[PDB]
RNA sequence: AAGACGAUCGAACUCGGUCGUUUAGAGGAAGUAAAAGUCGUAACAAGGUUUCCGUAGGUGAACCUGCGGAAGGAUCAUUA
RNA sequence: UAUCAACUUUCGAUGGUAGGUCCGUCGCCUACCAUGGUGACCACGGGUGACGGGGAAUCAGGGUUCGAUUCCGGAGAGGGAGCCUGAGAAACGGCUACCACAUCCAAGGAAGGCAGCAGGCGCGCAAAUUACCCAUUUCCGACACGGAGAGGUAGUGACGAAAAAUAACAAUUUGGAAUGAGUGCAUCCCAAACCCAUGGGCGAGGACCCAUUGGAGGGCAAGUCUGGUGCCAGCAGCCGCGGUAAUUCCAGCUCCAAUAGCGUAUGCUAACGUUGCUGCAGUUAAAAAGCUCGUAGUUGGAUCUCUUUACUUUGAAAAAAUUAGAGUGUUCAAGGCAGGGCCCCCCAUUGAAUACCCCAGCUAGGAAUAAUGGAAUAGGACCCCGGGGCCAUGAUCGAGAGGGACGGCCGGGGGCAUUCGUAUUGCGCCGCUAGAGGUGAAAUUCUUGGACCGGCGCAAGACGGACCGGAGCGAAAGCGUUUGCCAAGAACGUUUUCAUUAAUCAAGAACGAAAGUCGGAGGUUCGAAGACGAUCAGAUACCGUCGUAGUUCCGACCGUAAACGAUGCCGACCCGCGAUCCGGCGGCGUUUGACCCGCCGGGCAGCGUUGCGGGAAACCACGAGUCUCUGGGCUCCGGGGGGAGUAUGGUUGCAAAGCUGAAACUUAAAGGAAUUGACGGAAGGGCACCACCAGGAGUG
């Protein structure tokens, strides 16, 4: 079931058996990685790079025709941030929050889902200490964190 | 010993309902468990109809009805005849009667 | 969510034996799974069971012969050790004509009456009779 | 009417304050 | 659930630790009540000096006079209830002299129609209220 | 050798602090066990004002009432 | 034991340097420096009817309880403190003081420590003889010799344990026949004596040389036996027995588990799966925190010949006694570690063993399970010879786990600002009239100062009907007029992305209906309180008029509900059907998304079968199923009913009160579900001139 919210929704990917590359797709190893250089750049998170990739260009698994992932692809470049793009999101969803407090006082069901967020924060970036993606010195501050978006 | 599946309402899913008010003791009364009466009849009675009829100056003249949306609570729909204390497994029956 | 694969795998057997199945589906694999159906399956209380090669988890897809009465496991794996063994029969298995005690030995999975024969102890996985 | 065992004892409790704060 | 996990050795004995008091035998054995004021303060019998000869009505639905003697103990100096089991034997009871008194059957408990008596008086005037009852031991 | 300065160990005593523990107390207010004596009927059948919870106030007394609940309700149901 | 959460050092608490000190190490102490050490994995503090252990009792297993007590180790010698001597004592059957207690004095002084052996007092429910001797066992010294209340022996002893009388063989009551217990001599025994044991002798027929103790209603083996006692006296652990035919009590006989033992009281064990690790319960019987977050703790998806831990096996170690237990006819047995047989050999120079000894440490394997870990800016593994060469050169995923992105959404999710609808109430005008309000009835009250009623209006404050449903959303409380603003959320879609980042969660926190509380606004209606009207024997109520607080809004508190699905969260498995909600998917059609037929995924629910299961049953597929065929993970919580959510302590609060939370004492039931009767001022149906209708007689 979901973390921080009930119900046990199914709604996942599902990758075939399938461990190779459609013979009709004529992008190569390095055209794909173009395509990733080209829409990193323009401020598009992995997250969307997948998408017009898959939506636009017919991609199916990076990780069969090339090695490695998107991610291990944009950090041995030195293209991609440090700290990755699922906590950016989090943290952006705090100040939103944050904003949405700061004029309406009394939301309790906004105050609520804010501490959701935080923990899922504190709990992720647990995760990044123990792998040494993140400074172990590193916090989140909600007075300091509107400006990190 | 529950009495009721549904414990006397149409509460599922929910935590709370608003209460209305009954008609002939105005008790709070829950939405989901009030006794719904939807009362339509004439604003003239049957054995008086003919008295308006033939006073009517007009030819064919439709009577309206009076359309009354009662709510009743548990301890008057019982004394009003409305709801009666049906059996054991008579109570599982939800076909309105006829 | 799961804290254990084999405690799924032998209630989707004990249930679907009961319910006069002739074929359980067992969605998480794993060799110690695999290794339990050889102790029963050697044994006479289950069929041929084959095991879905995906690269995931893995499946199992195993033949039920009715000859089971109930398939269960030990949580935890408690540590068992030969001269305590005698005391883990009389509180599982029906009595001392059938029914084995699945240890994990250091020689692999076995039964009870193997691992005596072996002489070795080991933690407990489950029972079957 | 269980409810005025308890009325009747928040009242009895709060004589018993009175009576133990008057003697500080 | 209980906790089966293999590293909660603690928590089922903390667990068992703490819920062993909601026993009502157990917290009256293992704690300072129920024992000091207990006026044998934990003795089988007990010596005490009778005070009064009163004689208490059984409960209902029954009606007979139980015969006791309000005897007040000798180790303590407490004042308890004995009550003379057989019949007539309240005739045999000295004033101001030695009883040797025990428990009455249930623990700490009342015994049959009698409100709240839970002593009974086994020798009186160092000599054995049964004697007494079967013309043995004069005294 | 007696004896003395100083150091050190330190019993013990006179006053305090604190902790544990054991007890007196005018008087006050409860609980339980008696007889159930008086008063009324609160509850148990529509208990004759449906019961009950939380909360508050009030009332010889059980209780009454408001507000929001709950059915453990006397409704599993009331019609385009 | 948390009603002990932080603790230790202005005198060492932790560590650093040097030194002192002691046999020696060390904050053991001194001095200079650091601000440390311990702690939720329970420190610290307190309590203990706490000496620790070997062990004892009880136990199917798991356990529970006990261990002052003869062995080992420690501690102490009235309480402490400080010493002498000696190799070894902070010794007390050696000293020096003080404290407590106490003895002899001629009143100057002196001398005291039985928790050594006997004995006394006291204390108590509770526990022996001022007994005999160094022989065994051994110990001490100058030692063959001497000393030992250490010890040995005996007395007392129903702690307890092992053997074992009160007949037997006969007859239909009498014959002997067999034997001590007891009672009197030798011997043996013993260091002497003593209990025995033995040799003969003296020694039982109501073999009077005599067995009692609780019982005889049930539980629970045994009498409607006999007589009186009559809710009195009593019996009874429990339920219960007596209110003039008591199977219970007050007695006899008889009978019964009995038995040299047997009752009673109390502790404790099993019974008790009523403490549940094995192994209990939490819908309704005692019970899941109102709800969610959250660390420690606990448990954690799959994936590797079929770096170090945990785990299993072996051996030494893991005192003796005890226990288990091989061996041996102490006449047997409890026990003992000792002996049957052939005229100095013979269990082959008669014994003889072993297991167990948890945990931890130690010793020799295995590599399953579960962790951990070697290469990602390669300071990479190897070979070269600090430059190259070399490797298959180093990243498993893509969870019927989750986060987030993204698309179309969806919904009473939430905040705020507006729109609208009336209605109630208040006021003005217009119009007609005397009652009107209200009630079962009445009255209060409003009324020719125009009430009530009808219209045109006006103003203020609540509320947001019908649509609205066993439908949605949210963690819950809770949420439905329009429009606008604001930032969330599930589900679904996905060959996106991240890649185990989890689940549950003491400590901690957000939110939390209503009432209440503090501070403003507004107070329509309702309406605690309150007045008054009615009813009653009495209403301090229901009913009625009126109305404060309150109800409405604004902020800070309070954190309580039958906060309920009286049902924790996560996960797997386990029936069917028809609907319904959102999204997705593919199919005749109708209609410019709507409707139709399905399907996949969650959501609220329903029906049917539960007679594939569960339960005491009612009832349970939002399982309350997969539970003696008992073990998926985790949190909270219950232990007969009362006392009592009381007292006290801590703590929160403005207060009311919230959280935490007892005991004494009392009690044999309380309670759950179901069933049959009765009853209802419940419903339905039916019946009779002892009911009426229609009348007719007569009574009053
Ligand atoms: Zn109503």
């Amino acid at each position: 079931g979901r973390m921080h919210a009930p119900g046990k929704g199914l709604s996942q990917s599902a990758l075939p058996y399938r461990r190779s590359v459609p013979t009709w797709l004529k992008l190569t190893s390095d055209d794909v990685k173009e395509q990733i250089f080209k829409l990193a750049k323009k401020g598009l998170t992995p997250s969307q790079i997948g998408v017009i990739l898959r939506d636009s260009h017919g991609v199916a698994q990076v990780r069969f025709v090339t090695g490695n992932k998107i991610l291990r692809i944009l950090k041995s470049k030195g293209l991609a941030p440090d700290l990755p793009e699922d906590l950016y999101h989090l943290i952006k969803k705090a100040v939103a929050v944050r904003k949405h407090l700061e004029r309406n006082r009394k939301d309790k069901d906004a105050k609520f889902r804010l501490i959701l967020v935080e923990s899922r924060i504190h709990r992720l970036a647990r995760y990044y200490k123990t792998r040494r993606v993140l400074a172990p010195n590193w916090k989140y501050e909600s007075s300091t964190a509107s400006a990190l978006v | 010993t529950k009495k009721r599946r549904n414990n006397g309402r149409a509460k599922k899913g929910r935590g709370h309902v608003q209460p209305i008010r009954c008609t002939n003791c105005a008790r709070c009364v829950p939405k989901d468990k009030a006794i719904k009466k939807f009362v339509i009849r004439n604003i003239v009675e049957a054995a008086a109809v003919r008295d308006i009829s033939e006073a009517s100056v007009f030819d064919s003249y439709v009577l309206p009805k009076l359309y009354v949306k009662l709510h009743y609570c548990v301890s008057c729909a019982i004394h009003s005849k409305v709801v009666r204390n049906r059996s054991r497994e008579a109570r599982k029956d939800r076909t309105p009667p006829p | 969510v799961r804290m254990n694969v084999l405690a799924d795998a032998l209630k989707s057997i004990n249930n679907a034996e009961k319910r006069g199945k002739r074929q359980v589906l067992l969605r998480p694999c794993s060799k110690v799974i695999v290794r339990f159906l050889t102790v029963m399956m050697k044994h006479g209380y289950i069929g041929e069971f084959e095991i879905i090669d995906d690269h995931r988890a893995g499946k199992i897809v195993v033949n039920l012969t009715g000859r089971l009465n109930k398939c269960g496991v030990i949580s935890p794996r408690f540590d068992v050790q030969l001269k305590d063994l005698e005391k883990w029969q009389n509180n599982l298995l029906p009595s001392r004509q059938f029914g084995f005690i699945v240890l994990t030995t250091s020689a692999g999975i076995m039964d009870h009456e193997e691992a005596r024969r072996k002489h070795t102890g080991g933690k407990i996985l489950g029972f079957f009779f | 009417r269980a409810k005025w065992r308890k009325k009747r004892m928040r009242r009895l409790k709060r004589k018993r304050r009175k009576m133990r704060q008057r003697s500080k | 659930g209980k906790c089966r996990g293999l590293r909660t050795a603690r928590k089922l004995r903390n667990h068992r630790r703490e819920q062993k008091w909601h026993d009502k035998q157990y917290k009256k054995a293992h704690l300072g009540t129920a024992l000091k004021a207990n006026p044998f303060g934990g003795a089988s019998h007990a010596k005490g000096i009778v005070l009064e000869k009163v004689g208490v009505e059984a409960k209902q639905p029954n009606s007979a006079i139980r015969k006791c003697v309000r005897v007040q103990l000798i180790k303590n100096g407490k004042k308890i209830t004995a009550f003379v089991p057989n019949d007539g034997c309240l005739n045999f009871i000295e004033e101001n002299d030695e009883v040797l008194v025990a428990g009455f059957g249930r623990k700490g408990h009342a015994v049959g129609d009698i409100p709240g008596v839970r002593f009974k008086v086994v020798k009186v005037a160092n000599v054995s209220l049964l004697a007494l009852y079967k013309g043995k031991k004069e005294r």
